[PDB]
């Protein structure tokens, strides 16, 4: 009864205006490129519309006609048809509206749900912030992975980059980053909570689908955003996706909250990329791709600032996802955004069979920010171990003195505590706690086979018994010496007890 | 409801006799994997919202 | 012993020359394959901008 | 082609990090050593 | 004259001039504009049309929007007033502070100096850094290049240098940002500011910034070297005395060009690069130079890409150095830092008549030691450290002595390391190093000459390390 109702209800409130609108006859259309004729005023890369009402933009403006991009299917627009112009720079809808909402690249709901009450709309192509409006990165922002925390820890505002083969995990640590802000989400102060956009770009919709319910099963998408570009969106909504996500982002860094935005993969918008302009017949460059490939992520990496206490002192972090071949770091697109971003994460096949997961290289990885945007517990300890580590690296090829041998028993057992399993994350005073334990010198007694199943046991036992130290840890921010002490009588204690 | 009575391993580790350690060690185990289940499972069951 | 180990040694010496003398010859045909295909692919990229003008 | 001298650890295959912890190994035993006869002497010298 | 832009495809922007055309090189601003756009004129193409490559985003222009032609290049504010700003490729300033009040404006576009004004006189600048003192010394008015692929040190380097030389340094120094990250302006900014050399309350600032960061559009990182370029040369002629220019990084220059070229109808050349490589570097680079009115030190860094020294760029921009320091990565993965290759740098007054026979001797010295360490090491590959000749094992102990001597602390880098910065003077450089390889240390283990200063602080270090032994 009320379903025919409400169905009312939509026609009820509709578009009376016709207003006298500029238009244009398409002269030829073909592979998604249209080169329409008119269109006297468009604007560049304005945004157009179809007279089947599908969009477009106007990304070339030549003397003779203008040669639009269309944001669909092709198969609907014929010679001489109508294209009338929207008068408005391409721009998405932006709010805490779109919270929990699966997206398109176009601000289109997706997954059903109605659709999204967002009150304001920014344009995707928005200049980075200046020179002044930035800040040093300041606050840690908690990935979960303990290997990431410990060894290349990401500070807020900062522009990480996941970069490795296929399937060596790197959206395993996207989605443990997005999961992990769930603690610091439901908690009180709002200067730590930080909303998650997931960019996925040219991933089959069942991916998408498996990561969605993967988030709703964690209880994630209360402060998710899912902006889905796959395979089958036309190559000018893989392009633009990730620009819309950043001004999905940017709305959030600007009005001084904290966003992370997680482009998968930029590899994917570059092919985009590189057949729109094909198929403008804009000259090709090296591998094919057009010259403002580096300009594409460059312009778009950027926007991931830290805003000052000025401007509200909110911050977007990034954590673009670039895919190698074989390991050939050296190629194209790959050097271009190893050259845009501050930090790297190196995954690697070699050590994803070899047992070491995430896969992490912490050999190769970096931070530049490193020292600042990590906690004073994990300061101090994450230190000794990188210094451990270090050492270890050097004489592990082989596998007899007693310094020489205690040096690889002590890099054995930190290695092995490093691993993790998938979607669950870890708690800062956590990864501190067993971090402090295995280079502390404890696990050394013990075989390096079974020291997953002392993390795991101990971690069991101190959420249980000791949350009270959890808690002095996390609100004190650092390993007092009282707490220093208490974690050495409780190590010492569990470790005979185990 | 719960309030279990603290144990010290140790000390408990040191009243096995020799021909009764292979059950001492399962026990131990059994408590382990007992206490990581329970720690799995909530305070509380989650309310319903009925309205 | 001694000479016997020596004699070990340089038999040892001459088989991991010839495995290394194969190996050199595998990889100097693969070399010489990968350098023509760079030489082509760099060659067809000019030649696609050039007629894409 | 040509080879240069320093060449299989420019590689770094299997034979680079071998050679590196060859080197890497024997070194720490000698800096332990002489960091004993520096102890040693040290304080046989302190009078 | 008025024209009316016609087309535009990405950042090129086709203008057409019903009045006499513009020359090239000058600058026109489109009007109805919020902002300022400045296209800069590259080409004619006939039927009065010109071709421009746009120093802004392009977004919002509408086929047929009015032009406006300046008569002449982007001319930039000059003076002691740009110092302590901060500055577009255009000359507006970005630090929200207000107007830049000059009364010189200077083309960005210049001729370079003519063969009869080159100074030919070279005496070594200390920097303060036992690598670069010892195997690539640098030179006052000389041109200095930091060669690398990205994460090697580049700009810690090129920080390390400004903390040193420009601090103490009584003449002016100009930074130009070329495609670098903003994040790395904002912090030079704020670590300028801190350390004086900027001051944003007196007029005693020592420092003028130029920015083209990485977010603008290739026309605009194409022209911020040339506009921080000019400030520099106004501040050689002019003012007649010494300046420091620092270029972070001028690969970015080459590639903006390549971004464009294509669009701008010229076949590319060897690796997807524009065919004027060599040229439009070399109109550049030549105004970079000491003449005999003034004196510019420039420090340049380049990227490498991939590592690849033999890429067209690098390669090229070999030709216009100095002095070269090859920072490598193989290197800093050893974690020798600054990871300065020592056999890959090179520098012009690197002769014995120019530094002394003993400095001369002992860079040599240094040089074929770690030589003969790298042909070793292919032998301890299959031997192994025990069997080699009890004469090898000392070739190979000075060489690891002296590949961790060369590493230092930066004051820079204290962040990283943890450690503290130490400026080694230049004797004690070479005293180090000639007793290192005269045997006057070969007790000491290595790890006691890893990032320490002068020689006297590895053997207090070494002291230490046996105590607590």
């Amino acid at each position: 009864a009320e379903v025919s109702s409400i169905l009312e209800e939509r026609i009820l409130g509709a578009d009376t205006s016709v207003d006298l609108e500029e238009t244009g006859r398409v002269l030829s259309i073909g592979d998604g490129i249209a080169r329409v004729h008119g269109l006297r005023n468009v604007q560049a890369e304005e945004m157009v519309e179809f007279s089947s009402g599908l969009k477009g933009m106007s990304l070339n403006l030549e003397p003779d006609n203008v040669g639009v991009v269309v944001f669909g299917n092709d198969k609907l627009i014929k010679e001489g048809d109508i294209v009338k112009r929207t008068g408005a720079i391409v721009d998405v809808p932006v709010g805490e509206e779109l919270l929990g909402r699966v997206v398109d690249a176009l601000g289109n709901a997706i997954d059903g749900k109605g659709p999204i009450g967002s009150k304001a709309r920014r344009r995707v192509g928005l200049k980075a912030p200046g020179i002044i409006p930035r800040i040093s990165v300041r606050e840690p922002m908690q990935t979960g992975i303990k290997a990431v925390d410990s060894l290349v820890p990401i500070g807020r505002g900062q522009r990480e980059l996941i970069i490795g083969d296929r399937q060596t995990g790197k959206t395993s640590i996207a989605i443990d980053t997005i999961i992990n802000q769930k603690r610091f989400n439901d908690g009180t102060d709002e200067k730590k909570k930080l909303y998650c956009i997931y960019v996925a770009i040219g991933q089959k919709r069942s991916t998408v689908a498996q990561l969605v319910k993967r988030l709703t099963d964690a209880d994630a998408m209360k402060y998710t955003i899912v902006v889905s570009a796959t395979a089958s969106d036309a190559a000018p909504l893989q392009y633009l996706a990730p620009y819309s996500g950043c001004s999905m982002g940017e709305y959030f860094r600007d009005n001084g909250k904290h966003a992370l935005i997680i482009y998968d993969d930029l590899s994917k918008q570059a092919v985009a990329y590189r057949q729109m302009s094909l198929l403008l017949r804009r000259p090709p460059g090296r591998e094919a791709y057009p010259g403002d490939v580096f300009y594409l992520h460059s312009r778009l990496l950027e926007r991931a600032a830290k805003m000052n206490d000025a401007f509200g002192g909110g911050s977007l972090t990034a954590l673009p996802v670039i895919e190698t071949q074989a390991g050939d770091v050296s190629a194209y697109i790959p050097t271009n955004v190893i050259s845009i971003t501050d930090g790297q994460i190196f995954l690697e096949t070699e050590l994803f069979y070899k047992g070491i997961r995430p896969a992490i290289n912490v050999g190769l990885s970096v931070s530049r920010v490193g020292s600042a945007a990590q906690t004073r517990a994990m300061k101090q300890v994450a230190g000794t171990m990188k210094l451990e580590l270090a050492q270890y690296r050097e004489v592990a090829a082989f596998a007899l003195d007693a310094a020489t041998q205690q040096l690889l028993s002590r890099g054995v057992r930190l290695t092995e505590l490093l691993k993790q399993g998938q979607y669950s994350p870890m708690a800062i005073e956590e990864q501190v706690a067993v971090i402090y334990a295995g280079v502390r010198g404890y696990l050394d007694k013990l075989e390096p086979s079974k020291i997953t199943k002392f993390e795991n046991a101990f971690l069991s036992h101190v959420i249980s018994q000791h949350q009270a130290l959890l808690g002095k840890i996390r609100t004190d921010g650092k390993i007092s010496e009282e707490s220093d002490a208490k974690l050495k009588e409780i190590v010492t204690n569990f470790l005979a007890g185990f | 409801k719960l309030a279990l009575k603290t144990i010290d391993w140790v000390a408990f580790g040191e009243i096995i006799p020799r021909n009764q350690k292979a059950v001492a060690n399962s026990l131990k185990s059994w408590n382990e994997t007992l206490t990581s289940r329970l720690a799995t499972l909530p305070e509380k069951p989650p309310a319903i919202d009925w309205a | 012993s001694t000479t016997s180990e020596q004699s070990a040694r340089m038999t040892a010496m001459d088989n991991a020359s010839k495995n290394a003398s194969e190996m050199i010859d595998k990889l100097t045909l693969t070399f010489n394959r990968t350098r023509q295909a760079v030489i082509t692919k760099e060659l067809i990229e000019i030649i696609s901008g050039a007629a894409a003008l | 082609v040509r080879s240069s001298a320093g060449a299989v650890r420019d590689a770094g295959g299997a034979f680079g990090k071998r050679e590196q912890a060859e080197e890497e190994r024997y070194f720490r035993a000698r800096a332990k050593e002489q960091l004993a006869a520096l102890k040693k002497h040290h304080e046989n010298e302190i009078s | 004259t008025t024209g009316r832009i016609v087309a535009v495809i990405g950042a090129v922007v086709d203008v057409q001039f019903d009045e006499g055309l513009p020359p090239i090189l000058n600058a026109l601003e489109v009007q109805g504009r919020e902002t300022r756009l400045v296209l800069e004129v590259a080409q004619h193409l006939g039927e009065s049309t010109v071709r421009t490559i746009a120093m802004d985003g392009t977004e919002g222009l509408v086929r047929g929007q009015k032009v406006l032609d300046s008569g002449a290049p982007i001319r930039i504010p000059v003076g002691p007033e740009t110092l302590g700003r901060i500055m577009n490729v255009i000359g507006e300033p970005i630090d929200e502070r207000g107007p830049i009040k000059t009364k010189q404006f200077a083309a960005i576009h210049a001729e370079a100096p003519e063969f009869v004004e080159m100074s030919v006189e070279q005496e070594i600048l200390v920097t303060g850094i036992k690598v670069v003192d010892l195997l690539a010394p640098y030179a006052k008015g000389g041109k200095i290049g930091l060669f690398g692929g990205a994460g090697v040190g580049k700009t810690v380097l090129i920080m390390e240098l400004i903390n040193n030389v420009a601090k103490a340094h009584g003449g002016y120094s100009v930074f130009a940002g070329v495609g670098e990250r903003t994040r790395e302006g904002n912090d030079l900014y704020h670590e300028m500011i801190e350390s004086g050399v900027i001051n944003l309350k007196d007029a005693t600032s020592k420092v003028a910034l130029v920015y083209g960061q990485m977010n603008e559009p290739p026309g605009a990182r194409a022209r911020v070297a040339l506009t921080g370029l000019t400030v520099a040369e106004y501040f050689r002629d002019q003012e007649g005395q010494d300046v420091l220019l620092f270029i972070d990084n001028i690969f970015r220059f080459t590639q903006a060009g390549s971004e464009v070229s294509a669009l701008l109808g010229r076949i590319p050349s060897a690796v997807g690069y524009q065919p004027t490589l060599a040229t439009d570097m070399g109109t550049m680079q030549e105004r970079i130079t000491t003449t005999k009115k003034g004196s510019i030190t420039s420090v340049q860094a380049i990227y490498v890409p991939a590592d690849d020294l033999t890429d067209p760029a690098p390669a090229t921009t070999f030709a216009h150095l100095d002095a070269t320091t090859v920072l490598s990565r193989a290197i800093a993965e050893l974690g020798i830092y600054p990871a300065v290759d020592p056999l890959d740098s090179t520098s012009r007054i690197m002769d014995p008549n120019i530094v002394g026979s003993e400095h001369y001797d002992v860079a040599r010295g240094v040089q074929k030691i770690l030589q003969d360490y790298k042909s070793l090491q292919d032998i301890i590959a299959i031997l192994g450290m025990d069997e080699l000749s009890e004469e090898d094992k000392l070739t190979v102990s000075r060489a690891r002595k002296i590949q961790r001597f060369l590493s230092q602390p930066f004051q820079v880098a204290e962040v990283f390391t943890g450690h503290l910065g130490k400026l080694v003077p230049l004797k004690e450089t070479i005293k180090g190093f000639q007793q290192i390889l005269a045997g006057e240390y070969d007790h000491l283990p290595e790890q006691a000459f890893y990032m320490v200063g002068p020689i006297e602080e590895a053997v207090a270090k070494a002291d230490k390390l046996a105590e607590e032994h």
